Formats: structure tokens, sequence, C-alpha cells
């Protein structure tokens, strides 16, 4: 509709304070009820699709209303807070839909049967066989892919924003200084370099040009933002555009061959990877041990290795922290079950006996998350949305109902109309799927919902 | 000898490396040493060699000030 | 000493600056403040410093250099301690001393019933103390004026009978008259002691301004009888010769008459009636007093000038039109100057246009204007001098400002309150007070900033070498006042870490109860020190205090570092209990269980230094001994 | 002792140690007890005349920094009453001048101000290595002085006295000899152009920020080489408005301008042998109460 | 937000208190019957007496701009319909912008003192020369003919034009005898003619010379001076886009005239709505980084005849709605601000055919919100 476009175009330049947030909150309820009555609990996929569509629509509306002026007043501050809470509610709804899909897929294969245990070439087959033996690593990699998709969606139009300042020529100042030194014997009265390669100064242990170092740091920031989102095409595109494809060429050694070719007519797909992943991860462990470079390479080496001692300060956000923890534990379990059952003579990952004779589960994740000694994580583990996500992931009932009772005793000093509507819809979906809660909390939820409705 | 070396270039033989590469060429060394030297020279003024040394030092200081002004002008011309 | 002219030279030769605890580190001596020869040279602090500076005698061909570190502490406080403590100790109980949310916020309480108490205390002090200065008299008269203004005006007296509006106005007028008489009686007594039975009209010129009772005795002795003086002493209606001279002075100002010679022998009428002042450009000198003391001037103005039907605002407006230059010519009266000791202002008879440059305004006029209406300018008014020649000591000024803020009559300007609180805290920390600065600073609204400020103040004041007086002060702060003990515990822990008392710093850190710092400190020193010095009681106490589930669930590495010590202590205690109670299979089973459960974390527990290696060897030999014991005990002896 | 000239002389936060940095090729730290003095530390490791100095808080680490006329930055750490080596940097366009740490509300970030044409900021993170932030093309002739600015000042953001915790980001000012004054704010993860101003065409000595503990007004008093002084005041929200106003000008060589520890008294030292100690009165204006001789 | 009415006796702002006291004195004088002077001077003296300096100088500027000999209109509609008062206000705004640039030069001189690279010297020409030596004493590339005491004549002429010192410009022209070409007489005529009358043929020749040769020199000051003299285009930018839009606005106002004067032709003049849109969109808030200095934005909005836009901008700020209402009631006393009905719409309303900046202020809605944002306040206010 052009009305919204013209309204935001006029509000971005006008000098007034209009808050259509109340109108948006009053208009989102009838549309949500219409979508609910149009898509029942049967077609859950189409229901959640229409829900995500309408939710992205109102999120764009609210973000335009917010960005149309500087959020300095209390009204626009609370509007931005409501927008962030809506983004969090939608990401929790996405997590809930993913967990429901995983539970539906696992309900048809809860019971399995084991009979084949002889190993073969290429560890990818053993990994695929063990994937059906335990669902823990299954939901672990599912949450990993979900976080990767979250990062990809949060990156946004960065691929197009790069084109507004992407360079093409590099080492210009170094080449000019080398030319001056070669043609006039002057212009390099400093620890100069020998070759024009990205590894020559890092090998000779003598740097040059602080501006070149800052540009390389910015390019590494861009590479990290592109890789964290789970992208490689745009990464190699930027590499070919600039000239620093050495990082992309190096970040391709921890793979494995796909042994599936049985004839000549089949395409050659078993060319990516190398059987030296053991020595590769050993060198990565040594690098993480003697880490003394930049934060980005330190974090990438920590993620590629799995040293928790240096990963504790490497983890920037809670998502990265839980991703690193899940990856470390699943890698430890997989490598242990593969080595101790076949061959264990060369420890690829330097894990002592205290880590070798310990079967990691799922509660230990929440244990260390609550035991995080950092004040930031301690404060983040006591709010609302973080604990909601934790309870949704853990699928608990006792602690969930206890925290809901504490919330009801505290009052309406945290929940709102949209929050109560989302909670009622989640409870209805859970009751339609399986199990239930308590009659007291059920009637309390119902009375609070109808009170908010009549308000 | 120090003033002569600074006016010329013979600072490597004394220990001083490259001068302070600043935009405005001015006096940066502490003048307290020169003031104490002038006071010690003026303490005993019973012979003519002290007056001759004082005159030579004044002439060298004037020449150094002229050279410093010329260098400052050449630097500001950039 | 270098003093010749220079041309161009960068760098510097001497630098000054500031330093913590409110100190100044400056070059040169202190000739601008001190003038006597008894000056401490090369001082690092106040009162006796003496820094080794052998360059004083080595001069001629060398310039001397000396730096002095000092602290701002002017004047001298000897017996003023109680005089400054009594009003502060009264205001401390008058105001609220409770918390309000996270940061302790103090709320002001309206207390107009303390002005008369302060006045009575000042009167009693001046009575039982012969060394009363002029500042005490100024404070007393200002408190009396404030009591006559906003204080109790003797209302609801004699059963349930209150005066009317006109009666209350007359009572206010007579109270102001009594205050003016009490302020001018000192000057009247000085003039009486100076001269009495000598000159005639030259003395009557001032006797008319005086005229009370002690002076009325001399008036009667100089005139003839006392019945006329006793009637002339009373005001409001009682007017005989006073009214007769007023009738002549009324026509004197209406006519165009000037002065001749000796303006104090023939101008007897100039004292009473006094019409609005109107001057052209000649020589005119009439109205009240004619260049005397402003106190008795305003007294006569309120007594025998305007009729009693006029109000204080009308009298103030008349006096303003009198000593103002907007009358049409040149004034010739006097302006009420702020009395710090004995008339301590700037000139007499100056309009506000000529006063606003730098001349200090009156305080009584400002108080009357504030009582009238608060819609007048107050940003550039209110002199910082609290009825004293020195701008220091903001006692009665802060009291009046807090009373006005509690009664809601000031304006939105927090900068003045902030600077006043800062100056009061500086003065209190200079004279040697802590709780008073704390409770005068807790009045303003400031969360984390004032929290850190009071934290630093407590860390600088309360240390580990405290006296019984400091302990009693802390006990009073905890009991009668509202102050969290965790801040004091953290300050004591910081002070102990800055010293080295291991047991004291450990106790203070455990009382403060932190996370990372406490955990690393205990796991790095406490277990080893307890094992070394056989501090089993303290170790068990600390373990029982830290074994709460919340701490273990919030902090990391605890279940791998301190759990070993907890299990070892429990095993030792159960083994001692078993050895005391002979046979106990129910306890021996749990003992063996915990022992074989602990026999696994030896790979987690590692070394770090020589003390770590020694502790590891001790733990290993103890574990081996206990394992051999339990292995010998597991086998049945039957 | 100190037979030669004495530059700066700072004291510990408690009043025990006295660090006097002079050009006598010796840094002696005595003790303060019973009004006497006893030598307790003798540090020496510079190559030229030592200039400024700055202390720190013991809760974040007893660390001292000393600058000298040798393009060398020297840093010591205190352990068991003995100062040893920490971080030693060398090599610049000119000699280092100003040196100071950020307030306790931020951390232990050191600022290096010198007429080198660039800005090198040292950041102390963790318990070992440090970080360097380089800002080039910011000064034509070079820097001069750097004065930190805490975030606990209500004069910069009108949201502190309302149970709201403000942001703890790095903010300071700079007034080099490039005929331009500038403000630096840690935004967009780095440093760039924030707010520049032109008020002179020569050299500017130093600056002093007001560390107000309860005054909701942020002021900065500057001092130049030709006795020029600027009083930039601010009392707004979010974005401030620095007013290049004047007060008491001079014609000699005004050197240092220093605020009190709680923003109470201003001390100005130049070539007049008089340190005017100003103070804010109750009428919202300035007044000088005490003086001293140099 | 604003200084709302506190319930009974409490604590208000000193500015609002002094303004209410002055209004009380004005009402007392009205009741008495004697002719009152002007409340603008009383507000100015109150702002000067108060400790606040920025808003005091702002109100001083507003008073000096409103004290122009203009006829008091009735409403904003009548003001925008009348054409003579519009160009008169534009000329007065240009003159006051020149005076403000002169005052800024004086302030820069006072800041630079005297012994600092040739400080300020008494006299207009000497002050302009000192400002030029402080800004750029070195010879700028692109010099023609000679110089005056080794100073750039083109930069000196540009500074004199920007300051408005026509007598100093005449002195500079008289001093530059052999240091310039054969355009000294043209410069003298352009300075002496307030309506800019320096022969249409000579103006066309200068415009042709500027369009032919003076189009790529390294002297921005000389280029701008020649452009101003020849009256070419509507906007000529060289190096003024650097947080200093005052010179650009002055050049635009000097090159654009509403009435056809000497050497007037299409593609050499613009309209007031054009500048209004340029300052509202390209030079608006959160566009040209002007939110950190709202005083300059308010000043340029008041100069470009955007009273409603300036009022809205002052109302959008924090702790400034009080001053917005104060200047609104001042304009109402001076008989301005067109009345408009409406109690639920916004404050800035317009009709088809109205340009941006000059809108219909909803006085009814303003009074409604003013009465709704208030509590049982004091009887004086």
């Amino acid at each position: 509709s052009p009305s919204f476009t013209e309204d935001i175009t006029l509000s971005a330049v006008m000098l007034q304070e209009e808050d259509p947030g109340e109108a948006a909150t009053m208009s989102m309820y009838p549309d949500f009820l219409k979508s609910f009555l149009e898509h029942p609990s049967s077609a859950v996929f189409e229901l959640i699709e229409q829900y995500e569509a309408t939710c992205n629509t109102q999120i764009t509306l609210l973000k335009k209303i917010v960005k149309r002026v500087t959020p300095g007043q209390q009204k626009f501050s609370k509007t931005a807070s409501i927008l962030w809470l809506l983004q969090q509610e939608m990401v929790t709804w996405r997590l809930i839909a993913a967990l429901y899909r995983d539970r539906i897929q696992s309900a048809l294969e809860e019971e399995n049967m084991f009979e084949i245990a002889a190993p073969n070439a290429s560890e990818k087959t053993i990994v695929d066989k063990l994937f059906q033996r335990d669902t823990l690593v299954r939901q672990s990699q599912l949450v990993v892919d979900w976080l990767e998709s979250i990062a990809k969606d949060e990156v946004g139009d960065f691929s197009d924003n790069i084109e507004y300042y992407a360079k093409s020529v590099y080492w210009e100042n170094t080449l000019h200084t080398l030319k001056q030194r070669s043609m006039l014997s002057l212009g390099s009265s400093r620890p100069l370099v020998s070759e024009l390669d990205p590894d020559a100064p890092i090998r000779q242990k003598l740097p040059l040009d602080d501006l070149d170092r800052e540009d390389d740091i910015r390019l590494l920031k861009y590479l990290f933002t592109l890789i964290r989102a789970g992208m490689t095409d745009e990464a190699q595109r930027l590499c070919k555009r600039c000239g620093q494809a050495w990082r992309a060429a190096t970040l391709e050694g921890w793979k494995l061959y796909h042994d599936a070719n049985i004839n000549g007519g089949t395409e050659l797909q078993a060319v990516e990877g190398n059987p030296y992943r053991c020595v590769w991860k050993t060198c990565c462990w040594r690098m993480a041990e003697d880490e003394q470079f930049n934060k980005y390479e330190r974090a990438i080496y920590a993620t590629l290795s799995g040293n928790l001692k240096q990963l504790l300060p490497v983890c920037e956000s809670w998502e990265d922290t839980v991703w690193a923890h899940f990856k470390v534990m699943v890698d430890s379990l997989v490598e242990q079950e593969i080595r101790a059952s076949i061959i264990s003579f060369n420890e690829a990952n330097e894990l002592p006996r205290e880590y070798l004779e310990a079967n990691w589960t799922l509660d230990s994740v929440f244990e260390e998350l609550q035991a995080t000694d950092k004040k930031r994580v301690l404060e983040e583990n006591r709010e609302h949305y973080h604990i909601i996500q934790k309870f949704v992931i853990l699928a608990d009932v006792d602690g969930l109902m206890d925290e809901f009772s504490e919330w009801l005793s505290n009052g309406k000093n945290l929940l709102l109309g949209h929050l109560l509507r989302f909670m009622t819809h989640l409870l209805l979906f859970f009751r339609t799927l399986g199990l239930q809660a308590k009659e007291e909390v059920s009637v309390e939820v119902l009375k609070t919902y109808i009170q908010r409705l009549i308000n | 000898e120090y003033v002569d070396a600074l006016l010329g270039k013979g600072h490597q033989y004394f220990g001083i490396q490259a001068p302070l590469s600043a935009t405005s060429q001015l006096v940066w060394f502490p003048y307290s040493a020169i003031d104490h030297l002038r006071l010690a020279l003026g303490e005993n003024e019973n012979n003519q060699h002290n007056q001759a040394i004082l005159g030579k030092l004044q002439r060298k200081m004037d020449e150094y000030f002229q050279k410093l002004k010329k260098a400052t002008d050449d630097y500001k011309k950039i | 000493t270098l003093m010749i002219d220079m041309g161009l030279f960068m760098g510097r030769s001497f630098r000054v600056g500031w330093g913590p605890n409110w100190t100044l580190v400056h070059n040169g001596d202190k000739l601008s403040e001190r003038l006597n020869a008894e000056e401490d040279r090369d001082m690092d602090t106040i009162d006796y410093g003496f820094l080794p500076k052998p360059t004083s005698a080595k001069s001629l061909t060398e310039s001397p250099f000396k730096v002095h570190v000092e602290k701002l502490s002017l004047e001298q406080k000897t017996k003023d301690l109680q005089s400054y403590l009594l009003p502060l100790e009264i205001e401390l109980k008058n105001s609220t001393v409770d918390k309000s949310g996270p940061c302790p916020h103090f709320r002001p309480n309206p207390g107009v019933t303390a002005i008369h108490d302060y006045a009575g205390w000042v009167r009693n002090f001046s009575s039982e103390a012969a060394e009363v200065e002029a500042v005490v008299k100024q404070w007393g008269l200002t408190w009396t004026l404030c009591e006559s203004l906003w204080g109790q005006l003797k209302e609801l007296e004699a059963s349930l009978d209150e005066p009317n509006e006109y009666v209350k106005n007359l009572e206010r007028r007579k109270a102001f008259s009594h205050w003016l008489a009490q302020t001018a009686q000192e000057r009247i007594e000085e003039e009486v002691s100076l001269y009495g039975p000598e000159r005639h009209i030259e003395a009557v010129f001032s006797y008319l301004t005086g005229g009370r009772i002690s002076d009325a005795c001399r008036l009667a002795q100089k005139s003839g009888d006392h019945r006329l003086s006793l009637l002339l002493s009373q005001m409001v209606g009682s007017q005989e010769v006073r009214d007769l001279i007023t009738l002549q002075l009324v026509d004197w100002n209406k006519l165009q008459v000037d002065h001749y010679i000796q303006e104090e022998r023939l101008r007897v009428f100039c004292l009473l009636s006094g019409t609005p002042v109107w001057r052209s450009s000649d020589n005119r000198s009439i109205n009240v007093c004619s260049q005397l003391d402003w106190k008795r001037t305003l007294g006569i103005h309120l007594w025998y000038m305007l009729p009693p039907t006029a109000t204080v605002a009308q009298a103030l407006h008349m006096y303003e039109q009198a000593f103002q230059e907007q009358e049409g010519g040149e004034p010739y009266a006097c302006y009420p100057l702020p009395p710090y000791l004995e008339d301590c202002g700037f000139s007499f008879g100056d309009d506000p246009s000529a006063k606003f440059i730098s001349l200090q305004r009156d305080v009584c006029v400002h108080l009357l204007k504030l009582y009238s209406e608060r819609q007048y300018d107050l940003c550039q008014l209110l002199d910082p001098s609290s009825a004293t020649p020195d701008p220091l000591d903001y006692r009665l000024s802060w009291h009046m400002w807090m009373v006005l803020q509690a009664l809601n009559y000031t304006h939105l300007s927090g900068h003045r309150q902030g600077m006043l609180h800062a100056s009061y805290a500086a003065q209190l920390e200079n004279v040697g007070l802590w709780e008073w600065a704390i409770f005068v600073l807790l009045h303003i609204q400031d969360p984390h900033v004032r929290e850190a400020a009071v934290r630093e103040l407590l860390n600088r004041h309360c240390v580990v070498h405290d006296s019984p007086e400091s302990l009693a002060k802390e006990n009073f702060l905890i009991q009668r006042l509202c102050l969290p003990a965790q801040w004091i515990h953290k300050a004591k822990a910081v002070r102990s870490r800055r010293d080295g008392d291991k047991h004291k710093e450990a106790l203070y850190l455990l009382k403060s109860h932190q996370w990372n710092q406490c955990h690393k400190l205990v796991t790095r020193h406490l277990a080893a020190d307890a094992v070394i010095n056989e501090n089993y009681r303290y170790l068990r106490g600390f373990l029982g205090e830290l074994a709460r589930p919340e701490h273990c669930k919030h902090i990391q590495d605890w279940e791998t570092a301190g759990k070993v010590y907890l299990d070892y202590i429990s095993v030792i205690e159960m083994l001692n209990q078993i050895r005391q109670d002979e046979c106990s299979g129910g306890e021996l089973e749990k003992l063996h269980t915990k022992v074989m459960s602990l026999c696994k974390w030896v790979e987690l527990i590692q070394c770090y230094s020589a003390k770590g290696r020694l502790a590891q060897s001790e733990m290993a030999k103890r574990v081996a001994n206990i394992l051999r014991v339990v292995l010998s005990l597991q086998q049945p002896p039957e | 002792s100190h037979e030669d000239m004495i530059h700066d002389a700072q004291m510990d936060y408690y009043g025990i140690r006295l660090a006097t940095c002079s050009s006598d090729r010796s840094v002696k730290i005595f003790d303060v007890k019973n009004g006497g003095q006893i030598l307790i530390a003798d540090l020496r490791g510079h190559d030229g005349p030592v200039w400024q100095v700055a202390w720190a808080h013991p809760m974040y680490g007893n660390i001292l920094a000393s600058c000298s006329y040798d393009r060398k930055v020297i840093i010591w750490k205190e352990e068991n009453g003995t100062w040893e080596k920490t971080y030693e940097y060398t090599g610049h366009d000119s000699s280092v001048n100003s040196v100071c740490w950020a307030p306790h509300d931020f951390g232990l970030v050191l600022a290096c101000g010198s007429s080198d044409g660039a800005i090198s900021i040292l950041t102390f993170t963790g318990d070992g290595p440090w970080e360097v932030k380089k800002i080039s093309n910011a000064h034509t002739i070079g820097c001069n002085a750097v004065s930190w600015a805490p975030s606990v000042i209500p004069g910069s953001l009108v949201d502190q006295p309302s149970s709201q915790k403000p942001n703890y980001i790095k903010r300071f000012v700079s007034g080099g000899c490039d005929n331009l004054v500038k403000i630096w704010r840690e935004e967009d993860g780095q440093w760039k152009e924030d707010q520049k101003l032109e008020a002179h065409s020569d050299w500017v000595r130093d600056v002093a920020w007001a560390p107000s503990i309860g005054l909701p007004t942020s002021t900065i008093a500057s001092c130049s080489q030709d006795g020029r002084v600027y009083i930039w005041t601010s009392d707004d929200a979010a974005t401030n408005c620095w007013t290049p106003k004047l007060l008491h000008k001079f014609n000699d060589v005004v050197w240092h301008v220093s605020w009190s520890i709680t923003a109470n008294i201003l001390a100005v030292s130049g070539g007049d042998n008089k340190v005017t100690l100003w103070k804010e009165s109750v009428d919202g204006q300035w007044a000088c109460i005490s003086d001293v001789n140099k | 937000i604003s200084e709302s009415g506190a319930p009974g006796r409490s604590s208000l702002d000193n500015v609002e208190m002094a303004y209410a006291r002055q209004m009380y004195m004005y009402n007392e004088k009205v009741v008495s019957g004697h002719l009152q002077p002007s409340l603008v001077d009383l507000c100015t003296e109150a702002a000067e007496r108060l400790d606040d300096k920025n808003v005091s100088d702002l109100w001083v500027m507003v008073k000096q701009m409103t004290d122009v000999p203009l006829i008091p209109a009735s409403d904003t509609l009548k003001s925008r319909c009348s054409g003579q008062m519009q160009m008169a206000f534009v000329r007065q705004a240009l003159n006051y912008l020149e005076q403000s640039y002169k005052n800024y030069t004086l302030i820069s001189v006072f800041a630079n003192l005297q012994q600092a690279q040739l400080g300020g010297v008494p006299g207009t020409y000497n002050l302009v020369r000192s400002f030029l030596n402080i800004r750029l004493p070195t010879p700028i590339p692109g010099l023609q003919d000679g110089e005056i005491e080794g100073y750039p004549v083109w930069a000196l002429i540009y500074y004199c034009m920007r300051c408005g010192d026509l007598m100093a410009a005449q002195q500079v022209v008289n001093r530059a005898q052999h240091q310039l070409g054969d355009f000294k007489n043209c410069f003298q005529e352009y300075i002496h003619n307030k309506d800019r009358r320096l022969s249409p043929t000579t103006e066309n020749k200068l415009r042709l010379h500027y369009r032919r040769a003076v189009r790529a020199s390294t002297d921005p000051y000389k280029r701008a001076v020649y452009c101003i003299i020849g009256r070419c285009d509507v906007s000529d930018n060289h190096s003024e886009v650097a947080d200093k839009t005052e010179d650009y606005l002055w050049l635009k106002l000097s090159q654009v005239c509403f009435e056809d004067e000497a050497n007037s032709s299409p593609q050499d003049r613009l309209t007031l709505p054009q500048f209004q849109k340029q300052l509202f969109e390209d030079y608006g808030e959160s566009h040209f980084a002007v939110n950190q200095q709202p005083y300059l934005y308010f000043q340029v909005l008041f100069l470009t005849a955007q009273f409603e836009a300036a009022i809205a901008f002052l109302f959008r700020l924090e702790r400034t709605r009080c001053h917005a209402v104060h200047v609104a009631l001042a304009l109402f006393e001076l008989k301005l601000l067109l009345k408009s009905t409406g109690q639920s719409a916004q404050l800035l309303s317009q009709e088809p055919g109205e340009p941006q900046g000059v809108r219909r202020l909803n006085f009814i809605r303003l009074l409604m919100l003013y009465t709704r944002k208030f509590e049982p306040t004091d009887p004086r206010e």
C-alpha cells in the first residue's frame, strides 16, 4: 500500500512526534485472529508461514516508524524496546516450530535397531550411521544450522552494501615505497619487506604500513561477518573482487572426501577434503594454545579447535557460546566413540583423562551457562526471553510452572498483551500436540487473556 | 664544539642522532644548561679570555638563531 | 636565579597541579597567603614537612628549585566545634535519615519550630560565654528575624482563641520593631557610653534616633521630667512632641527649604515624619537618621514614619524609593547593608542598578521578599556569605535553604544545591567529620555517582586501624542511620589488601561475598594456608559458608576446585567421628563412597608453582593412605 | 634530594607515596608518616628529562606511566612494594608529552598525546598483552594534550539522576598545534570525525575537563601558548554544544590548567608567578579566593 | 519536555519565573494606563541578567532581527500573501546575516587575541586583514595582478563581501591601485550602488568573461568574487561545504533575487519555496549533521522565512518547548501566527497551494495541548 510509504516518507522529514504504535497494536489482533481462524492446527506449516509473513510485515512497519526519527524520547525508546521484543518473540516462534518439526520427525523413528557395526572408508559414512543412533547430536546440529540461519538473516543486505566501497588494488603504498627504494636508494628507512605476499611479513616477523594493517583488519572483519552468517559464495566473490583470496583458500582443509563414486559415469565429488584432519586439528590446537594474534583469528582458531580454556573469553554472545559448547561436546563424543572402538594411538585433540572419561549430556550446557562467572552472562541469564528460550529448549515442566507462578505472583510488570497472546497460542499448540499443564495455571492464563482482551 | 657540530652535521661523533623532525624548527633543548654556563662564565670576569669566549658564544648563538629562522621558513614554505 | 630576558624557548621550568585527598602541589613559596617569617619550607603536608633540598645554598651560578605540597585549611577551629555541632546535630534528627530505593536518598522535612530553639541556644551561649564575637550576635539576630517571619507568631494561645488578620499584622509589626530595637540597642549603648550629659542639640540629634529606656533615662535627665519620655518611648498611637515635630516636618518637606551650616544643631525635625524623598540638584538632606546606622534607621522608619496602617511591603517600597536614584535627582539616605559583623556591606544609599555591579544586597529584604512571593529572581541573589566576613561555614544558610526546599518555595536549579553540598562536604572533611558530610550529601538525588562517591569516602575514612570512637561511629551509622554494610565491608577489604593482613582481608572479602575475586582468592591462598597452619576451624567455617547452592551454581570451576577440599574435610570429619564412636558401618559406607568418588579428580587438580607441587604431593600421599585404609577395611574380618 | 628542576609531583590516593618526576635523572619516592619523609623507592630508566605522570587505582592494578624526551613510553607495575618492567615502547615522530589513564568508570586505557601528527591510544585488556589504536591524518602539525572525560557527568547526558545507567564509552578532547580543536568519541567500533572547531591559528598548550561529582554541567578550560583561554560549557542531553567563550585572558605563556579532584577549584600556572584559584560561587558565577607564589 | 505547572508551590524554572514576573508587571502597567515600552526588551534584559548565555544570545539575535522597520502584519496568511514585506524581510535577513558574520569575525579576533600571528587591529579593514591572516596568510594558488602587503586580494575582497563592510571594501579598492586590473571602478560602483547598478553592458561583459575564462582556477575566493560580480547561475560552490553553510546561504541570497534588477534574466534567480525545500530536505535534521547544533538550524530557519518550521524545531527539542511557547506568545503580541481550528490534528497543518516551512499553525490545538499538559498551577502563571 502506498499510504504506508507516503506516511513514513513524510514522517522521516516532518518535525512532529506521532506514535502509531498503539494503532498497530490494536490492528494486529484482528489480523492475527483472522489468520488463526483461516489456518487451523492441522496445516501447521502454512499457519506458521502466514504468521511469519504477517509478523515480518508488522516488524517492518514498526522499524520504519522507529527509524523515522531519532529514538530519544521515552515513547520511541519503549517503541524500539517493543520492536526488539517482537523480533525475539518471532525468533522464539521459529525455534518452537523447528522443535515441533523435529519432534514430529522423531516420533516416527523413536525405536531403532542395531546390527551393523563394521567400519569402512571415509568417516562421513560412520557419521551418517551414528546420526540415526542418537538424537542428541541431531538436535545439536539442528540448533547450529538454526543459529547460522539467524546470522544469515541478521546480516541483511551487507552483500550489496559492500559494493558501495569495495576496493580492487592493494599494496599500493608498499609497491610505491619499494619502487622508490629501488630507483633512488631512499624511501625505506624502516624495517622493510622483501616480497609482496600476504604471508611474507608474517613470516619475516617484520610488519609495514599501519594503514595497510588497518585495511587488512577491516577486510578480515568483513570476512568474519560473511563467514559467521554461513556464506561462502559472497565470501569468494569479495575475495576475487579485492585480492585477498588466501583466507578463502586456507579455510578449506577441515573437510572430508565424499566416497560414493563407484564407476566412471558418476561425477567426481570425492575431491574436497583431506585425510589429514587429525594433524590439521592438532596444529589448530597448537595455534589456539600459542594464540597471540588478533581477536578474529583467535576466535576462528578456537572454533576450529575446541579449547574451552581460551574459548571462554572468545565467546562474544550467548549464541556463539552455546554453539561452541555444542560443537565441542559433539566432537568430543564422536571422536571418543570412533577412536576407543577402533584405534587410539594418536590423540588428534589433546584431551586429558578428565575429558576422555566423561560422557557429556544436555544438562551440563545449562549448568555451565548458569555457572558463567561473567557479569554480562549472569545478568542475561536472569531476564525473561533468555529463560523462555532455555525452557523451550529443555522442554521442562516443573521449573517452567514454578517460574510462571513467580511471574503471576509478581504481576503484569513484565508481560504484555502480545506476550500473553503468544503464550496462549503456544499453550494451545502444546495441548493440541501432546500432554498438558495444570488446571490452576490454565484457568489463570485464560482469565488473564480475557482480561487483556476486555481491556 | 657542540654548537659547531650542531651547525654542521657532526652529531654522530658526539652521540646525538637525527634531530627532532618537527614542522616548526625552533629551540627545543633546555636553555637551563646554557643559562648556567653563562652564569659560570660571568662569575669570573677578571681576564680578557672570558670576554672573548663570551663574544664568540654570542656570535655563534646569533648565527645559530639565523640558521634556525631560515630552516623554520624553509619548513613553513612547504 | 634566572631573571634575564629570553627570546624563544619551549618546554617548561616548573609545573604545578592537584592531587588526591584535595591537595595542591605547587612551585615556589607561599607569600600570597602567609606573611610571617614562621613559614615551613619544603613541606609535603600541612604542619611540619621538611623536604631535603640542598640546592638552597648552591646559588649564584644555579637557580634554586622547591616544590610544596599542601592542603587547603584556612583559619583555626578550637571552641567552634560544639557551636558547629549543635545545629548540625539538631538538623540530623530533624531531617529524615532513611533509605529510598537502591541508593540511600534522604528527604527534607519542614521544620519551622527550630528557629526559636536556635535563637534560644545562641542567647544562652552568649549568656554563659563572655567571648561572644560579632558573628554569634549576627546569627542570633538573623534567627530572631527568621522566627518573626516564618516561625511561630504566638498563635492559638489561651484556650481556643486566635487573633484576626489585622491583629496578626500588628503582632508581626511589633515583632519586627522589637527585633530592630534589639539590633540597635548595642549601638545605642555604645553611643551612651561615649557621650551623655554634654552637648545639647548635637546629642538630641542621635537621642531622637535612639530613645528607648536605658537611653530614655538620660533623655529625662537632660530634659527635665520622665513622664514625657515614658510616653514618647511607646509607639503606635502614643505621640505628643513626636507628633508635634512630625506636623512641622510634613510641611518642611512639602516646602522648598535647604540646609545652611552645621547639619546637626538646627535640623531637629529631620527624624520623624519623612515624606517620600524628592531631590532636584541642590543640597538636600532629610528623611530618616541622615547618614547614621541602617539598623536604627529602619527601626525609626518602621516606628515613626509611615502610619501603622501600612504594611512591611509598603515600607520596603518606600525605603526603596527613598534610597533609589529614580526619584528624580540624587539620593541622600542609606541602604540596609548585609551585617556580617558591624555593618559589613558596600556604601549607603545605592539603587539596585548601581548595586548589581558588585555591591552585596541585603538579607532582611531578601527574606521579606521570599516570604511575600517566590516569583522574583533568585539566580543572581542570595549572597554566599552566611552572615560572616568569610564565605566559609554554610550552616544557617544551608539550614534555611533546606527548610525552604522542604516547604517548596525555591526553584529548579540543582547546580546550586550540588555546589553547596560539595563545599559543605569539603569543609566537614577539613574540620574532621564524616557522618555529617554523609548525611548532608545523601539529600540530593544521585544513584551510581553518589554511590561511588560515598564508597570512596568510606574507604578513605574507615580503615583497618580504626579506634573505638570510629567503631562507635560505624555502629551508630548502622543503627540510627540507614547505610548498607556491604560497601563498608568492600572498603575494609580494599584497605586490608592494600596492607597485607591475610586473615583480615579474607574475612572482609568473605563478608562482602563476591564471585570471581573471592573464588580466585580462596582457591589460590586459603586452602594452602589452612593446610599449612592447621587452620581447620577457619577452613570448615569458610567451607560451610560457601557451600550454598546459589554460589556453586553461579560461579565456575568451583565444583572442580573447592569440591575436592569439601569432600576431604567431610571425609576427615567422618573418620574422626568413626574413630570416636568405634564401630559405625553406616558412616564407613559413605566414607568409602566419598573416598572412591574423590579418587578421580587427581587429573583435574594440577600444580602451578612450588607451593602447588607441595600441596599436590600432600594430597596424593593423603589419598594413598586413605585408600589403603579403606581397602584394608573393606575386607570382612570374619 | 632533587638538585635540578622538578616537573610534576603526584601523590598516592591514600597519602603515602610521593612520585616526583624531575630532570635530575632520578625518581625518588619517599614516605608520609609523622610529618617526616623516608626514601622508599628509587626508579630510573629514562633517557631524557621526565615530564608528566599519572597514577591509577589499586582495584584495577597498580600501574604507573612515565613520559620523557626520548620518544619512549615507560610503564611500571607495583608488586610487593617494588616497581618492575611492564611495557616499554620506543620510536615516534617527536617526544611524548601528555599521559593519563581513563577514570575508574571506564577502565585502564592510557592516552598518549604528542606532536607526532597521529594519535596512538594504548588499551590494557586481560592480564598480559595490550592493544594499540592508531589514528592518522588527524593533526597537521601534531597533538599537544589529551584530557579524559568520564561518563558520570550529568552535564553531558540529562538521564543520570533518574535511576538510569548511562553508556560507558570512551570520550575525550584534543587541542594540538594544528590550529584546530577536536572531540573524540568511541563510535562505530573505532575512531573517526566527531566534532572539530577552529578558534586559533597557532599553538594550544593544555586542557582541563571538570570531573563534577554532583554538578550537572560539563566544562572544559583550555590554555594556549599566547595566554589564550577558552571555557567550553555544556548542559544539554545527547549532543552537547561547546561554546568558545572567554574569561581571563593573558599575554605571557600560560602553561597548565588543572581542575580539582571533585571539580571545585581551577589552578592556572603560566609566566606570572601566580596561580589563580577560581571557584564556582553560589550565584552561578566564578570567584577567586586564594592565590600562591611561584 | 517543558516547564509544566507544578501543583501549588514547588520549584519551577528561573526563566519562566522571570517571564511571568515581567508579564505581571506588564499587566499592572496596562491596568494603570501608562503606555508600556516593549516586553521584548524586558525579556532581553532578563536573559542577560540570568546566568544562561546561549539562549540569551539567541533571544538577543531574535530581538535585533525583529527590531527591523517592518509593518506589523495580522496573520501568517497575510504575511505570505503580501509580497513587499516578504522581500523586505529577506533583505533584512541578508543584512543581519552579514552583521552576524561580522560579529563572528569579531569573536574569532577576540579569541585569537593580539600577539598571535598578527592579531586583530582596531578598524574594520584592519580586522578583516587580521582575520584573513589568521585563516590563510599564505598566498593561495591562482593569484592575479599584485597583492596588498603580501595578502591575497581576492580572499580579502571575499571576506569584506561576507562581512558586509562596504567602507572597508572601498578602502581596500583605494589601496589596490596597481595591484589589480581595470575593474577597480567597477568594484567601486558595485560597492556604492545599493541596488547594484554597474552598467548592464559591463555586467554582461563580466558574466561572459566569467563563463569563458574564470571557470577552473585554483582560487575559490576569486572564483566566488567574480561569480558574485557577474551574476551567474543561482548557486556556485567551491569549498564551502564543510559545516559552514552560512557562506553558502549568503552566496545563494546574493545571487538569487525575487525582483528583477540589473542584469536580471532566467537561470539567474530562484524562489523562496526552493530554498525552503533545500533547507528542509537536504539540510534538514539527521541529514547534514545539524542535530548537534540546533541553534544554527533555528537561525537559518528564521532567516529563510520559516517561522512555523522554526517553532516546530524548537518544540521538538528537549527543555525547549517553554522557549517555543515564549517566542510564540511574543509573536502573538507582535501580531503574527495565523489562527487555525482543530483540536485533535497535528500542530503543522497546510492547505493545497502552500509551500513547506510556511504552514498554518493550529493555535487551537496548541492551546488545547498547553492546557492539557498542565496541572493545578500557581495563580500568577
